[PDB]
């Protein structure tokens, strides 16, 4: 089927860079976005990323400070994070979208991504 | 002088079918007759008209339509049909006076990793009136739940890729897509045949 592992979390200190990663098990053509687990609300959406490479979304309290881009050719599926925040503190889901429907129905276990001042 | 005959089907570039681009083709002579010969084209269809003496029969103006899609979705092509094809990208009129073109370009337009180029709208508050493009990105709200935001539960990106693979089924295949409409008004004397 579809199968995804992320790598790339630990913990951050107020600004600062990460860039995580996504492995994929062969599915192609699907939209492939970012979810981060936060204390107060959960599982919400953060960005999003065609199969192509285009048609990208953010969030807007995101917007400009993630940025997010794929390799197909390598398989995988990058996401940079800079000036972090400590309300970024979370834990990070990579997701792939079925060309069906649009559920993200296959997912992938997670990391964690710690902000602190 | 004669009609683009190159730079509409022998063009390198087609667009993709929810933004599919015109292509007025006026004040010129063109003959169908170097279209027929072909053995290229897999669907060489006709509404109004008729095929073979399309020669002789002269017209106002004409719109070229540039597009590519499924091959399964060839058959979504077409007056009076359904589907995520005919209903929220592409639409013809049921009083359409044309012709539909297709030809196979899995040699041409798939990757030895594949073609996720090739892009599709998937969902649409309403169905497409014919002849009308929407290439608006706002994502719609499947669900009863405002979505301001972006991607979550019946909160969709609309538009999806098409996995073109050199391995895949002729139904998966590409085919690229061309669209000859016709118009006549009071002056006549624009377009005509040999
Ligand atoms: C929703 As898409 C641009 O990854 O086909
Ligand atoms: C409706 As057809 C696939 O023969 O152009």
């Amino acid at each position: 089927q579809v199968q995804l592992v992320e790598s790339g979390g630990g913990l951050v200190q107020a600004g600062g860079s990460l860039r995580l990663s996504c492995a994929v098990s062969g599915a192609g053509a699907h939209r492939v976005g970012w979810f981060r687990r936060a204390p107060g609300k959960e599982r919400e959406f953060v960005a999003a990323i065609g199969a192509s490479g285009g048609m990208t979304n953010y969030l807007d309290s995101v917007k400009g400070r993630f940025t997010i881009s794929r390799d197909n050719a390598k398989n995988t599926i990058y996401l940079q994070m800079n000036s972090l925040k400590p309300q970024d503190t979370a834990v990070y889901y990579c997701a792939a979208r079925d060309i069906e429907t649009a559920e993200y129905i296959y997912w992938g276990q997670g990391t964690q991504v710690t902000v602190s001042s | 002088n004669l009609c683009p005959f190159g730079e509409v089907f022998n063009a390198t570039r087609f667009a993709s079918v929810y933004a599919w681009n015109r292509k007025r083709i006026s004040n010129c002579v063109a003959d169908y007759s170097v279209l027929y010969n072909s053995a290229s084209f897999s669907t060489f269809k006709c509404y109004g008209v008729s095929p073979t003496k399309l020669n002789d029969l002269c017209f106002t103006n004409v719109y070229a339509d540039s597009f590519v899609i499924r091959g399964d979705e060839v058959r979504q092509i077409a007056p009076g049909q359904t589907g995520k094809i005919a209903d929220y990208n592409y639409k013809l009129p049921d009083d359409f006076t044309g012709c539909v073109i297709a030809w196979n370009s899995n040699n041409l337009d798939s990757k030895v990793g594949g073609n996720y180029n090739y892009l599709y709208r998937l969902f649409r508050k309403s169905n497409l009136k014919p002849f009308e493009r929407d290439i608006s990105t706002e994502i719609y709200q499947a669900g009863s739940t405002p979505c301001n935001g972006v991607e979550g539960f019946n909160c969709y990106f609309p538009l999806q890729s098409y996995g073109f693979q050199p391995t895949n089924g002729v139904g998966y295949q590409p085919y690229r897509v061309v669209v000859l409409s016709f118009e006549l008004l009071h002056a006549p004397a624009t377009v005509c045949g040999p």
